[PDB]
């Protein structure tokens, strides 16, 4: 069928959201832009530039009003009248990333909010910053815009998350038509926002060395795989998602089994879950 | 023909966020300026914390060279802490960023540049595109490199499974820390290791370095543009023992058509165009200070301006293989000579102006690309299974410490100052911070404003030729910016 218009807009990211994006095994990632949706505007990516990339995407935001989604990848400074993040130019004037959001969110079908910073703030709204970063929803919701918001946090994302909830939003509306299935989709959103499928259980509960831990069996180097990682500091306890079960990069590995996991999919990440390296 | 200015806001197919202005006056760039619009402050927001905390800190710079930037803050940490790295650790962090090198440049030419040159398919985001984008090849070179780009996407996706196996995931690994590495490789990763290693190696010696050179010889004018200040950096990374002497790049200056000694002590960030506080100006790293000065009058970047000595230099592939002027790949020897006929061993058989070039730049990365297979086989040559890669050393109250390196787009510094535990300064002078910084103090351009004078705009309407110089330095302005 015909693939829905997507603008993906970088705010303060660091385009790790992208690159998680593109490890997606199944489907791939050109399966993905060939045939699940079709990428309008992304600038790390796309053939075009300039004013006339910003150009096609007034011109394809117009013609599908209501109908686009838009993914914010970062944070949005609202310090300094927004110029903190300039994202274009275009008829002589900048484009801040309020101004961006501002324009074009009032006029998508829904909002992804891909990474802990656009979810949440992350690390550019954490402690010493001073750009004013704000979470995409609390942007939206400050100034009266009501279009849905999804948050598919992580830093990064697993591709499985954000590719995930594309499907599982695409299949809703699909069967529902637009209003219907994004509220389907809104349905199955945990109080931060999060899909329940990726984010409904704790890494903690379900992790391989909780017998360790319930035993008090510490690892006292990260090297020592047999013990709990707790002392190391581990923030699995406070961490809701999937990567105990559905790991990273083909399978080949998770924070846990490596190192310990730095709650990145959490609300309070980075300031509530550190220090990293003790409990 | 007079002046036309031209303002690309954004710069696509880079990554962060770049805005590019020329004056073009009788069909050549005689002015550029370089503005990075988005900052976050990193060396702000890293102070006051557990000093370990920064080498999953700093990572959040850049999605696409985190390795890079865990690998300068654990230096930095080690050197502060007096951590001594287990050798079998140092091998592991070298197999850990080593493929990040590989998943970076191939990411670079194939999804960042190749459309420079090659015409994607008839959908989004490959169009629309400039009308006349000066797209040479022929239908079958063309679509060879579709699909060349195609299948670099899952070569890429491959090197950061490579990268993971060791390090936990990717972007953002959680497997180095200061101490070395925190997991032991097993013969079995090994093997899981080498086995996408062999895949990638095929891909890089079979498709990637021969096109780069195929597509450079229906471009052979892209040799002629682009110099700037034939002047290059290189820090020093990768070392290959625990001597700390040997290293796979090894650091050196060359400016003014000399080789010099690296001696960090010259360097030197400005901002009297940067948009920080003017008190700040002109300070080393050691004494850095990051006070945004948004609104102030006349700057145009967030991007502080770094300077050797007074001198503008450019990083990156072309300045390390230059600095270091390793034996090219037999695949260079043969295609330079087939179709340049050009006879070259070396890297600086090419000649300054050609390796100084936009086209030489691309050259030089995918050299750089065959170069470090070579690395990455000695160290699975060299690591030995089930030998500890860490030590766990006390926090100090008081310390400091530098790390240096070279991320896959040029020399990288973490310099870390510890007072009562905790982070008392933290700065960062990146790789595309010294190829896309703003004027100095005395007006003084950066690499990639340098390198666009003389860039050929026959066509104002269709002005492909900036972008593309740019690219060719391989941007990354949220590692400039931090
Ligand atoms: S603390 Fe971490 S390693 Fe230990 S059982 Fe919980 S999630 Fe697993
Ligand atoms: S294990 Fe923890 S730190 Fe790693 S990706 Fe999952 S939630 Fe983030
Ligand atoms: N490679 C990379 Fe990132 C940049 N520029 C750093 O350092
Ligand atoms: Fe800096
Ligand atoms: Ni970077
Ligand atoms: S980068
Ligand atoms: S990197």
């Amino acid at each position: 069928g015909e693939r829905p218009p997507v603008f993906w807009l970088q705010g303060q990211g660091c385009t790790g959201c992208s690159v998680t994006l593109l490890n997606s095994v199944h489907p791939s990632i050109a399966d993905v832009l060939l045939k699940v949706i079709s990428l309008e505007f992304h600038p790390t990516v796309m053939a075009w530039e300039g004013e006339h990339a910003i150009e096609h995407m007034r011109k394809v935001a117009e013609k599908f009003k209501g109908k686009f989604f838009l993914v914010i990848e970062g944070s949005v400074p609202v310090e300094a009248d927004g110029k903190y993040c300039i994202i274009g130019e275009a008829n002589h004037h900048e484009i801040s990333m309020v101004d961006a959001l501002k324009e074009f969110g009032p006029n998508a079908a829904a909002v992804l909010a891909v990474g802990t910073c656009a979810a949440y703030g992350g690390i550019p709204a954490a402690e010493g910053s001073e750009t004013g970063a704000t979470a995409v929803s609390k942007f939206l919701g400050d100034n009266g815009i009501k279009t849905p918001v999804v948050n598919i946090p992580g830093c990064p994302p697993h591709p499985d998350w954000i590719v995930g909830t594309v499907v599982l939003a695409l299949d809703a509306i699909k069967k529902n038509g637009l209003e219907g299935g994004l509220a389907e989709v809104v349905k199955v959103l945990d109080s931060d926002g999060r899909p329940t499928p990726f984010f409904g259980r704790n890494i903690h509960e379900n992790c391989p060395y909780l017998d360790k831990y319930d035993e008090g069996v510490m690892s006292a180097t990260f090297t020592d795989k047999v013990g709990c990682r707790y002392d190391l500091g581990c923030k699995g306890p406070m961490t809701m998602a999937d990567c105990f079960e559905r790991k990273w990069n083909g399978g080949v590995n998770w924070c846990v089994q490596n190192a310990v996991c730095i709650g990145c999919v959490e609300p309070d990440f980075p300031d509530g879950k550190s220090p990293f390296y003790q409990a | 023909t007079g002046r036309t200015t031209i303002a690309i806001d954004p710069v696509t197919r880079i990554e962060g966020h770049l805005k590019a202005e020329v004056v073009v006056e009788n069909g050549k760039v005689v002015d550029a300026r370089l503005s990075g619009g988005m900052y976050r402050g990193f060396e702000t927001i890293l102070r006051g914390r557990d000093p370990r905390d920064a080498s999953q800190i700093v990572q959040r710079i850049c999605g696409v060279c985190p390795t890079a930037h865990s690998t300068a803050s654990v230096l930095a940490l080690d050197e502060a802490f007096g951590a001594k790295v287990p050798n079998n650790g140092r091998i592991t962090r070298n197999l850990i960023f080593g493929a990040n090198y590989l998943q970076s440049h191939i990411l670079h030419f194939y999804h960042l540049s190749a459309q420079d040159f090659v015409q994607g398919p008839d959908t989004a985001p490959f169009v629309p595109r400039f009308p006349k984008s000066d797209l040479r090849l022929s239908k079958e070179l063309n679509k060879a490199g579709v699909d060349q780009y195609i299948e670099a996407l899952e070569v890429r996706r491959i090197c950061h499974e490579m990268v993971a196996l060791f390090g936990g995931r990717m972007p953002h690994v959680q497997g180095q820390v200061v101490g070395g590495a925190t997991e032991i490789p097993t013969k079995e990763k090994l093997v899981e290791y080498a086995a996408r290693f062999k895949k990638v190696r095929d891909f890089v010696e079979q498709k990637y370095v021969p096109v780069v050179y195929t597509i450079g010889s229906k471009y052979k004018d892209m040799f002629k543009v682009g110099q700037g200040f034939k002047a290059a950096l290189c820090v020093g990374a990768f070392p290959l023992d625990n001597s700390g002497k040997k290293h796979l790049f090894m650091p050196g200056v060359y400016a003014k058509g000399k080789d010099m000694p690296f001696d960090p002590s010259k360097i030197k960030e400005y901002v009297k165009y940067s948009w920080f506080a003017e008190e700040t100006t002109g300070l080393n790293y050691k004494e850095g200070k990051t006070i945004p000065a948004p609104d102030k009058a006349g700057a145009y970047s967030f991007v502080k301006a770094p300077r050797y000595d007074g001198l503008s230099l450019e990083v990156g592939p072309l300045a390390r293989m230059w600095v270091n002027n390793p034996e090219l790949s037999p695949v260079g020897k043969k295609l330079l000579k087939d179709l340049f006929g050009i006879s070259a061993k070396k890297f600086r058989d090419l000649g300054e102006e050609a390796a100084f070039s936009l086209m030489g730049r691309h050259v030089a990365r995918a050299e750089e690309t065959y170069y470090m297979l070579g690395a990455i086989e000695g160290w699975l040559k060299e690591i030995k299974a089930g030998e500890d890669t860490v030590v766990m050393p006390a926090v100090p109250a008081s310390a400091e410490g530098t790390g240096f390196t070279e991320a896959p787009r040029g020399s990288l510094l973490h310099y870390v100052k510890v007072k009562d535990s905790k982070i008392d300064n933290y700065q960062i002078v990146s790789a595309s911070l010294w190829n896309c910084n703003p004027r100095d103090d005395m007006g003084q351009r950066g690499a990639v404003e340098e390198a666009l004078i003389g860039i050929p705009v026959d066509d104002i309407q269709n002005p492909v030729n900036v972008a593309r110089l740019i690219r060719a330095f391989d941007p990354x302005l949220a590692c400039a910016v931090h």
